[PDB]
């Protein structure tokens, strides 16, 4: 409806899919579709993926084939986040608009409110978002480079 | 604190206290004074009227009033000030608080009872008044239920008959002779020596020596020969100024007046009459405990000589067998104030007092089924 | 609980005031605003809030925008310094043990810490501190209320450069409140320097001086009977203040000097009159005058004179006419009440030229700018109540008189320059009770001013009976003689009642005059200027006596010189921290609701409440405010691509605002009801979520192609 | 400023100054001289007065010639307080028995000669008992025009027994000229009148028993004192020193008629009430500047206790400060806030006309 | 004359003397005693020591004049007697010796001024026998009635003794010492208010004439006031003794005015109109209505224009609206006690109530109590 996805678009997907479907049945677990997704650098949440899964888990065997997952992947590509709106909502999180947040209230949104990050997660996130070793995060220059 | 008030309002003296006081509390000539002249230093916090030991105290800018004139009270503009300075500023209280007993003459106007009950109720808002009779009072403080009262005030003098507690209407007696009127003639004798006193101020200068040096001549055509022919009778009295006065027969001649009112051209017949009328008045079974029982109060009663003089009379009036004896206690200028206290403070007399719930019902009439 | 009262939902209620105060303080939030006023709880604790890491988080924040501290008013009225360079204070008020000497102390912390020269900072800072037991001897005292009350205005400046350097500082002492010199109310006791000197001096020092060190010995120290007390150690207490004055520069000759005045207002107190056979008054004691004349440095001969006579001069003739008994004791008293507080005066005089700049602060010289404290006595309310409580509610309520129109005035020109129309707020008008104590020829100050002026036997019960008299209708006043039967139970004869801004407050007349008179004629001024004492002789001045003026009372003195405060104040920049004492045990924690209601209503917090909210509880400029709350309504996400105000003006519509909950101004948006911005950072609470989640999705986006592919 | 102005307008002194003061600012003899400028007034007449005729505006506290009155008056507020009378409420003062004609002419030269926003006429005797502290009291002022005795009690005035003597400080100066000619002293002109003011201020006294003193000074040199004139000429002065005050104690001197200040004081005692003449023997109070002689008050208290009867004590408050107590007590009046309500305003006076100073007054 | 009484009103301003039996007195003369302020320089005449009545009011100007009578009682005994002396010896030209002597008083006088009277009329005037009549009682003889109510005004007391058919009521005399005397000092005083200033003895009978010539009563005080104010219709003028005019308004009935208001000279009493009507409320039954139509008026400060009028409005107003008011003010009433005492002294039934010389020898000056 709104966008279609191009020949060459889908092959790379395609390409992408192998990597998961490795056996060639054509299909990926209930628990993997945000892992092929976020490998082509997809940002699906978990309440996307629970919306997704309960309309294809339809009669069991743990999987999803290519089709439904071009399908869910066609649907999330209307409307994707942007450079600037994950810049914001980190701008909203500072307390003084300065550009700076520090790793215990980054540790604090990410695990007090929903979809929280686990502790591998935010482990790693802090080991780099402590950029210069103040405890602080320049979240400008952290969504330059998360946005890669 | 719902002790019951008692008001002696006298013609010249406001007596007033507690019941269950020996005493009153607060005594107090009953005048208004407003000041005579012009007022002429500014910022003095001058008054329109003075009440009281104040006006008594300021005599000599102050023309000096009484509202009560022969126990009838004839300002009741000022008669309000009196009563309102009695209570916010002598025994300091609300009125409203405390039932109040009030005190008349017999053969009084009714509209003078009228006019106290309702300035009692609509301006004092007292809960409960009454108004008793000044020489019933006086056998209360007696500890008698009979006798004859001879009361003596500074406006009216009366005599009422008691009878193991029952009072002879018809036998009262009342002779608007006392105090002020010895007064008055003080200041008409007074010019016989050139001693001039004219003023309402000069007039209490007269009173205070009619106080201090008159007393009543046991024979008073043998006192004048007594006077006519030594000093010995004569002493000396120390005006505000320093002037020092002397008197002599003026000392006797003053109360006489009591027992000759032909003195001031009144035709009643004395105070020693007045009683034995009164008593013959009465029925002939009573007559001979109203003889041993003679109840002399007020304050004109308090001549030196007056119950010696009073009892001498009686017993040539009174038949040779009988037994006359005259009650002259020391403290008789205060008796219709301890009779107060005590018919205000007993148990059996707390169903008397008018309410406001029965002034209410009935109106400012109230006192005449009353009392 | 809110952190501003002005969001409170029932901003009217005194209870909804008390319990949010309850509820932060349990909370150990001790500080809350009322606008740009600061409330704040005494702790009885070393609470960690005032270390290195909370003066570096408020140093550069404003209190619209940091949550409530002390450092928050410091950082605002600081930054105002650097950035507006008109001068500055903050008022320190309420209850003495409410804080207000932390509250000084941890101000003048924060201008020395966090200012660009330190170390002379951290000295003005020491000099202004370490001059407190001095101070604090002379003019604090026992009060039925607190061992130690401040009874004087207490104003200490940091000056400051053009760079925001402080270059030095001020002390200046308004309003001492000097009937206490040779009066008393009982438990009471004098300022604290005489028990000290009495019960902590040295054998010689007392010697030299009157040397008994019982303290009933002296008339003016056993007026209120109080002076032993186990709570106050006045020994201790003198080892310290002496050790002050040898830290803050007084020669060892001018200390001597110094307790020759305090010892010489001691023998001033005991000398008593007898009458002539012509009621003039003659000094019969020549035991205090033998030491008066070594200690004030005069004449004997001089001072039996100026004791006993006053002096007038008319076509250049000098004619001495001689002083009644009543006359004399009030010429004793007032000589007393004026040497000691010049020698306070002299004593703040001497203080405040050591807190000088040291550069030469003149022409070509830049600039300079002063931040100041001023700390004087809170409103005043005791079992009996006299002429220096009058004196102090007189003050207060012509302190809350300013504030209050001040309050006004920066609400309604805010309105204005928004371009909203004022909405009507009724509020309790300081003016008509000032106008009851002050107006020129009808208030009660010019009423005692005649009853100590005008000839005849004046008495306090006459002073009454003019005030029922001339007062007579008027609302804020009430008498027995005015009151109604059921108002009569409450208050007595010899007494008059004033509804002040803090409630109903009832003054026992007696002593009214004998406190207002204030005697000091040119006689005692002209022997004092003559001194060889070397403070007496810088208090009393040669030019002084080229006043023709009669001696002013002590009430027309006290109106001119709160006068003169009030126009200082006007001309200053204010800030105001208003300090609670939370039980009068001096224990943490326990929240004492009954005292804390007393406080809140002597500060006036409700009728700044009412006043500082007028139409709306909130304001904020439509750049700051859409950047908070855009992120709720996606036609205005991440950037609005309009003008603010119309960024807002769809996002209210979004948010589903009522037309009557909020307004539009030039570039504030106004929001009438608490509600309404509570249900709106509840919507952002919730809308935090979604902004989580993006970020969290977002960085699963991208950490899974870091540890795999 | 525009705080209030006090005026006693006496017949000898202008005493003049503010309100909120001590003592008068301008104190200058009321005088206006002219040659023998066109006039001069005050103490400029006095530093010329060898070249000029001295004349007094006011005898007997009456005002007598306006115009020469309109000049001390502006010499007072725009040369000797240097104001504008317009800015002033203006109090003045005058003696008890005036006439009427004398305040309608005060009141309408301030109005419309001064432009004075409001003004007063009160008393001097009165004004006098506000500097004494009393309410209480019977003053004796004199001047030196005009002898007053005021009696007051509780504040209230006995105007009945209000006694007035037209006989002051310059009918003894004029006494004093006339019996130094037996020394061989001529005194004459305006000039030599003010040279014999000033021995009488420096050289006389009251005799505590005046035969005593005559009996004294025909006895022995140990009276006599000395003067030197403007020339430096000597004077010697005897049985003149005492002679002179007595005639405030034998009018007969003058050749008046009149009882002397000791039984005008009592006859003023004795026409009051009986009950207020203890404290008026207590409370005699002595004003103005001929009180002003060495054992007046001696002489006062000995002749009154004579008088009173002997029960009585007689005491007489004789201040220092007498010869100011009038303008003393102008001061605490016009500063009482009782007294605002109390002076004739321009309004007033617009409505009302010259005749508003019986109204208020 | 050889055998008649003598009949001498020693009022406090005039003596008033003559025989019993005349129509009026023969000689009437101020009460005064004169004697000179200055020292006589033409050592060349007969100066007396002092001057008796029309002798001292021709000398004035160098004498200071004194009364010995002041409020009706004998002050000075020496001038009395100097005044007497007078009366006898110059004026009437009669022995004492040989004539009875009635005299006169106020009622109310201390007891001790008829014991003197007596004593110096047999002591030292030698006369046979002496009478000391009350004056209010004698304007009734005058005035042809037994009854009335008599306002008796001279220099020095008003009094009202009211009479009923010949039956004095002592108890309702009332006396008031403000009378002639009280409104000349009250009108020097006032004359101040236009500067006149009058303060010598000689001045006060300056002033004595002016308000015998110029002064009335106002029938209305308050509407002559608002007159006096707005035109010069009241104002008259007086000739002084050196040719000064002086010219008066207002005062002239602000004088008279003092007699029914006694505070205008700061006494407590009622005016004459109250103290009247408080007389007759003093009386008994009938005689209430008879006194108030027989309300005598007598002595010289009665002789104001308009103050039977005005006694009559203010009785009036006071009294019952069915009473008969009525005011008898003759022309002859400034002599009426003279009048009276001519009658008295020669009635049948007075001559056994003179106190003849051997009564006093009996019984010594005490003697007037049981006879007057
Ligand atoms: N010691 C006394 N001797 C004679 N009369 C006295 C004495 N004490 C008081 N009085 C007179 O008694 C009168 C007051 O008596 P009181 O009974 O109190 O009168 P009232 O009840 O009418 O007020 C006054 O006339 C007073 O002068
Ligand atoms: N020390 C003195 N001794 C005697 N007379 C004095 C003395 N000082 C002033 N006087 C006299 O006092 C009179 C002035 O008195 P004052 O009160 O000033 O009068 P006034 O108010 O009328 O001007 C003058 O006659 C003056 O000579
Ligand atoms: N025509 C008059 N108008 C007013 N007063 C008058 C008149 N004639 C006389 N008098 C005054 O009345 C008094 C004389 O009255 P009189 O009875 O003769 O006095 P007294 O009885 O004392 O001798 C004097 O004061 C006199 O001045
Ligand atoms: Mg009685
Ligand atoms: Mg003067
Ligand atoms: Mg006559």
């Amino acid at each position: 409806m709104a966008d279609q996805l191009t020949e060459e678009q889908i092959a790379e997907f395609k390409e992408a899919f192998s990597l998961f479907d490795k056996d060639g049945d054509g299909t990926i677990t209930t628990k993997e579709l945000g892992t092929v997704m976020r490998s082509l650098g997809q940002n699906p949440t978990e309440a996307e993926l629970q919306d997704m899964i309960n309309e294809v888990d339809a009669d069991g065997n743990g999987t999803i084939d290519f089709p439904e997952f071009l399908t869910m992947m066609a649907r999330k590509m209307k409307d994707t986040d942007s450079e600037e709106e994950i810049r914001e909502a980190f701008r909203v999180f500072d307390k003084d608009g300065n550009g700076y947040i520090s790793a215990a209230e980054l540790r604090h949104v990410m695990t007090n409110l929903g979809e929280k990050l686990t502790d591998e997660e935010v482990d790693e996130m802090i080991r780099e978002a402590d950029i210069d070793g103040d405890g602080q995060v320049n979240y400008e220059e952290f969504v330059q480079m998360m946005t890669a | 604190e719902t002790t019951a008030l008692v008001c002696d309002n006298g013609s010249g003296l406001v007596k007033a206290g507690f019941a269950g006081d020996d005493a009153p509390r607060a005594v107090f000539p009953s005048i208004v004074g407003r000041p005579r002249h012009q007022g002429v230093m500014v910022g003095m916090g001058q008054k329109d009227s003075y009440v009281g030991d104040e006006a008594q105290s300021k005599r000599g800018i102050l023309t000096l009033k009484y509202p009560i004139e022969h126990g009838i009270i004839t300002n009741w503009d000022d008669m309000e000030k009196i009563w309102h300075h009695t209570f916010y500023n002598e025994l300091r209280v609300a009125p409203e608080e405390h039932p109040t007993l009030l005190t008349e003459a017999p053969l009084n106007p009714k509209a003078n009872r009228e006019k106290m009950t309702q300035i009692m109720f609509e301006t004092f808002n007292v809960p409960a008044m009454y108004v008793a009779i000044q020489a019933v009072l006086s056998l209360y403080a007696s500890g008698r239920t009979t006798g004859i009262v001879l009361d003596s005030g500074d406006g009216v003098t009366h005599n009422v008959p008691i009878y193991e507690g029952y009072a002879l209407p018809h036998a009262i007696m009342r002779l608007d002779l006392a105090g002020r009127d010895l007064t008055d003639y003080l200041m008409k004798i007074l010019t016989e020596r050139g001693y001039s006193f004219v003023t309402t101020a000069e007039r209490e200068i007269v009173r205070d020596i009619k106080e201090k040096l008159c007393y009543v001549a046991l024979d008073f055509e043998n006192e004048m020969a007594t006077a006519a022919s030594s000093s010995s009778l004569e002493k000396s009295y120390e005006l505000p100024d320093g002037q020092v006065i002397t008197i002599g027969n003026e000392r006797f001649r003053c109360p006489e007046t009591l027992f000759q009112p032909s003195f001031i051209g009144m035709e009643s017949a004395g105070i020693h009459e007045t009683t034995y009328n009164s008593i013959m008045k009465c029925d002939i079974d009573i007559r001979k405990d109203l003889y041993a029982n003679n109840v002399m109060s007020g304050g004109t009663t308090m001549y030196p000589g007056i119950a010696d003089r009073m009892q001498k009379e009686i017993t040539a009036l009174a038949p040779s067998t009988m037994k006359i004896k005259i009650i002259a206690p020391p403290e008789r200028k205060y008796s219709v104030w301890i009779g107060g206290s005590i018919l205000a403070s007993l148990s059996t007399f707390q169903q008397m007092w008018i309410t406001k719930q029965e002034y209410d019902e009935a109106g400012p009439s109230i006192v005449h089924r009353k009392c | 609980g809110v952190q501003d009262f002005v969001l409170l939902e029932n901003f009217t209620s005194e209870a909804a005031f008390i319990e949010n105060l309850r509820r932060r303080f349990r909370e150990n939030l001790i500080y809350t605003y009322i606008g740009p006023v600061l409330v704040s709880v005494n702790p009885y604790r070393d609470l960690q809030i005032y270390s290195r890491q909370h003066m570096e988080r408020y140093r550069g924040v404003s209190f619209y925008e940091v949550p409530p501290h002390l450092f928050a008013v410091a950082d605002t009225v600081y930054r105002a310094l650097r950035t507006e360079r008109r001068d500055q204070a903050v008022m320190i008020s309420g209850e003495s043990g409410a804080g207000k000497t932390e509250a000084t102390k941890r101000l003048l912390q924060f201008y020395a810490e966090t200012c660009p020269a330190p170390e002379r900072g951290g000295a003005v800072r020491d000099r202004l501190l370490q001059s407190n037991p001095v101070l604090e001897a002379f003019g604090n005292a026992k009060t039925l209320r607190n061992d130690n009350s401040s009874r004087f205005g207490k104003y200490m400046d940091v000056q400051f450069d053009f760079k925001g350097a402080p270059v030095g500082g001020h002390i200046l002492s308004y309003l001492l409140e000097k009937s206490r010199v040779v009066h008393q109310n009982h438990g009471e006791r004098n300022f604290h320097v005489f028990y000290q000197l009495l019960e902590g001096g040295e054998e010689e020092t007392l010697r030299r001086l009157g040397l008994e060190r019982n303290p009933q010995s002296y008339l003016y120290l056993v007026k209120g009977q109080c002076a032993k007390v186990s709570s106050i150690n006045d020994k201790s207490d003198w080892k310290v203040m002496r050790k002050a004055l040898s830290v803050i520069d007084f020669t060892e000759d001018e200390v001597e000097d110094l307790l020759s005045i305090v010892a010489s207002v001691l023998h001033l107190g005991n000398i008593h009159f007898a009458a002539d056979e012509d009621s003039n008054a003659q000094v019969t004691t020549e035991n205090q005058l033998k030491y008066l004349t070594r200690l004030l440095g005069v004449e004997g001969t001089t001072l039996r004179e100026a004791l006993t006579h006053r002096k007038i001069i008319a076509k250049g003739e000098e004619l001495l006419s001689p002083l009644n008994l009543e006359q004399a004791a009030y010429a004793r008293d007032a000589l007393a009440k004026a040497v000691y507080s010049r020698t306070f005066t002299w004593l703040v005089r001497k203080i405040n030229r050591s807190l000088a700049s040291k550069d030469a602060e003149s022409p070509s010289w830049r600039s300079t700018t002063v931040l100041g404290l001023l700390d004087i006595y809170g409103f005043e309310v005791f079992q009996h109540n006299s002429f220096e409580q009058f004196c102090i509610n007189y003050c207060n309520e012509k302190l809350q008189q300013l504030f209050i129109e001040l309050t006004l005035k920066s609400e309604q020109e805010e309105y204005e320059a928004e371009g909203i129309a004022w909405e009507p707020v009724q509020y309790f008008n300081n003016k008509i009770i000032c106008d009851l104590v002050e107006e020129k020829f009808k208030g009660i100050i010019s009423i005692l001013d005649e009853e100590c002026l005008r000839p005849g036997e004046a008495t306090d019960l006459t002073f009454l009976e003019k005030l029922e008299d001339t007062v007579k209708p008027h609302p804020h006043f009430l008498t027995h003689k005015l009151a109604d039967q059921k108002t009569r139970k409450s208050l007595d004869r010899g007494e008059f009642r004033l509804l002040h801004y803090a409630g109903e407050v009832t003054y026992s007349v007696t002593g009214f005059l004998d406190k207002n008179n204030d005697l000091l004629f040119r006689n005692l001024k002209e022997t004092m200027c003559s001194s060889m004492n070397p403070i007496m002789a810088q208090c009393f001045d040669k030019s002084e006596l080229s006043d023709k003026k009669r001696p002013e009372t002590v009430a027309t003195q006290f109106k001119m010189s709160l006068l003169q405060l009030v126009e200082i104040l006007r001309s200053k920049e204010p800030a105001y921290i208003r300090c609670i004492k939370p039980n009068d045990a001096k224990q943490p924690g326990r929240f004492d609701e009954v005292l804390i209601r007393h406080q809140v209503k002597y500060l006036g917090l409700m009728e700044n409440l009412r006043v500082r909210r007028a139409g709306f509880a909130y304001r904020r400029k439509y750049e700051a405010f859409l950047q908070r709350y855009k992120s709720l309504c996606p036609e205005t996400w991440p950037m609005w691509a309009g003008r603010p105000q119309d960024g807002v003006a769809v996002l209210v519509r979004h948010l589903g605002y009522k037309p009557e909950e909020y307004k539009m101004g030039r570039t504030k948006i106004f929001i009438r009801f608490p509600k309404t911005l509570f249900a709106t950072e509840d919507s952002l609470e919730v809308r935090r979520q979604s902004l989580a989640t993006k970020i969290q999705a977002a960085w699963r986006g991208f950490h899974w192609r870091q540890k795999f592919l």
